[PDB]
């Protein structure tokens, strides 16, 4: 932990916190709170002072996006201290196949985590320890993710015979995973008397101690800024029942009223393909309505 | 995109492919070392369309105007499966499941964009 390694880091680290704060941002993409979330907000703790819910997955969505990202960092060519996991690699796994490949680093990435994130968490309240966990669980859910994946080198292509190696699943796929953490998330109610408290929850599971705020209204002490003005989805062919709920959602529940924008936008389209070698698409004025609160 | 290094492949149509591929290799080295266990049927030419189609799949089309993946058609598919399929039956050898026609997609559809003959 010396200014050295603090700032050979950094600059991924940073752009790990963006990818988690992007994807919080796409979790709640049709919420009333829409991870209305800076960066360096998590450092600042303004806007996310308070201990609701949804401050917890910004927690955890961002020490995740820390990991993940470093974890990557280091399996690809970015840093030269760390290697892959090179232990367990050349051994036999399972019938048929063999360990090798680089498996992802990930106590490498929770290490590099913790070190930031956890950081940022000051003080030794309730609340920071609260914070604290909230981080480890999104962590934690990078970790267990992971999956076996293989490329099959057998006679022909064949997956007689196999190496495999361990893989990181899909950062959008931590983000849904940790969206229904958040989802099922639990309040609590609480020196050492607090710190029993923490210890009685899974390491999984989010914490969160105060109630979430109306989301329809601004409250600009909370960095709330009000559900008007806001994108909303109506018509669409495949749309989920809850995006097609998004109107009603966002704007009318709200007291506030639909309105319609046209847009027109240039997009590549009726592309046709000549023999061989190449293709050529023509581009398209195309126009798409939005709707929003008002 | 980078260039054609294998053998079996250069000048079949175009010079530059990307990796990883649809088989997920590393490189066209790797990738290379699989797609030569199929030169005996290049040679006999058990169909036209085999070194095109093996080519597609192993060192896919890469294109500096369309950056969405470019697979051979089903129809393409079809034919090399029609004509090596047989021999390579005979010699113990089952048509790979990477290989199959019913995983790509069909002519005739903007959505589903692929390689073929008219
Ligand atoms: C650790 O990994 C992360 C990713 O997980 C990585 O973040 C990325 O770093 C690259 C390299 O700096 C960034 O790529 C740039 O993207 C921008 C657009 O914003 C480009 O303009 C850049 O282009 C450069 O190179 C081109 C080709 O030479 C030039 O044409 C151009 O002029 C520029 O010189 C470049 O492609 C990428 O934006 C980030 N990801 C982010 C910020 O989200 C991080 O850098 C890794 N750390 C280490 C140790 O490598
Ligand atoms: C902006 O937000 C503040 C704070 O919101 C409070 O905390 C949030 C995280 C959520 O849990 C909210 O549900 C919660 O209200 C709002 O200020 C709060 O106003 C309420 C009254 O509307 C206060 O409740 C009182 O609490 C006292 C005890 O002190 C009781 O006796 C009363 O019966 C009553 O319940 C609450 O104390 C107050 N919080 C503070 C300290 O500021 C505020 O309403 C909101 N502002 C806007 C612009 O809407
Ligand atoms: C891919 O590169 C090859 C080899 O350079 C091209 O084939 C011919 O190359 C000769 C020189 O070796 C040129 O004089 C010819 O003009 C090329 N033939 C053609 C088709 O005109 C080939 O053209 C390249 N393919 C692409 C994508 O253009
Ligand atoms: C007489 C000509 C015999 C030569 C052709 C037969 C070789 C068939 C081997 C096919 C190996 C393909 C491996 C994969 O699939
Ligand atoms: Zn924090
Ligand atoms: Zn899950
Ligand atoms: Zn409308």
């Amino acid at each position: 932990t010396g200014p050295k390694a603090y700032l050979t880091y950094s600059a991924s680290v940073a752009v790990g916190a963006q990818n988690g704060i992007e994807e919080c941002k796409y979790q709640f993409a049709w919420e009333r709170w829409n991870c209305p979330e800076s960066t360096l907000q998590l450092a600042t703790h303004n806007g996310l002072r308070s201990a609701t819910r949804e401050t917890s997955f910004v927690h955890a969505i961002s020490s995740a996006g820390v990991m993940y990202t470093l974890t990557r960092n280091c399996s690809m060519g970015d840093f030269d201290n760390c290697g892959c996991d090179d232990s367990r690699n050349g051994r036999i796994g399972g019938r048929g196949w063999v360990w090798g490949g680089c498996s992802d680093n990930a106590e490498f990435g929770e290490r590099i985590s913790k070190l930031f994130v956890d950081g940022l968490e000051t003080g030794q309240d309730a609340r920071a320890l609260m914070n604290l966990h909230n981080n480890e669980a999104g962590r934690l859910a990078v970790k267990e993710t992971m999956k076996r994946t293989c490329k099959c080198h057998g006679i022909s292509g064949s997956c007689s015979i196999q190496t495999c190696w361990l893989q990181l699943a899909e950062f959008r796929d931590i983000g849904n995973h940790l969206k229904i953490k958040h989802d099922q998330a639990l309040k609590l109610e609480m020196r050492g008397a607090i710190a029993d408290a923490f210890s009685s929850v899974a390491g999984s599971e989010l914490i969160f101690l105060e109630d979430s705020p109306d989301y329809c209204l601004k409250n600009i002490s909370l960095g709330l800024q009000g559900t008007e003005g806001r994108e909303c989805l109506q018509s669409g062919k495949n749309l989920s029942q809850w995006e097609r709920r998004s109107c009603k959602r966002l704007c009318t529940d709200c007291g506030l009223r639909v309105e319609e924008k046209k847009t027109e936008i240039i997009s590549s389209c009726n592309c046709k393909f000549h023999w061989c070698c190449t293709v050529k698409c023509e581009q398209c004025k195309q126009v798409v309505i939005k709707h929003f609160c008002a | 995109c980078q260039e054609i290094t294998v053998p079996l492949c250069k000048g079949i149509g175009y010079n530059y492919t990307y990796m990883p591929n649809q088989f997920n290799h590393d490189t066209q080295d790797e990738a290379g070392l699989e797609v030569h266990q199929f030169w005996p049927l290049v040679e006999i030419q058990c169909s036209p369309d085999l070194k095109f189609f093996l080519c597609s799949m192993y060192t896919p089309i890469c294109l500096e105007d369309y950056k969405k993946p470019l697979p051979p058609c089903r129809s393409v598919c079809e034919r090399a499966k029609a004509g090596c399929a047989p021999l390579m039956r005979q010699y113990g050898f089952a048509w790979p499941d990477r290989m199959r026609c019913d995983r790509l997609p069909e002519q005739g559809n903007p959505d589903t964009l692929c390689m073929d003959a008219a």
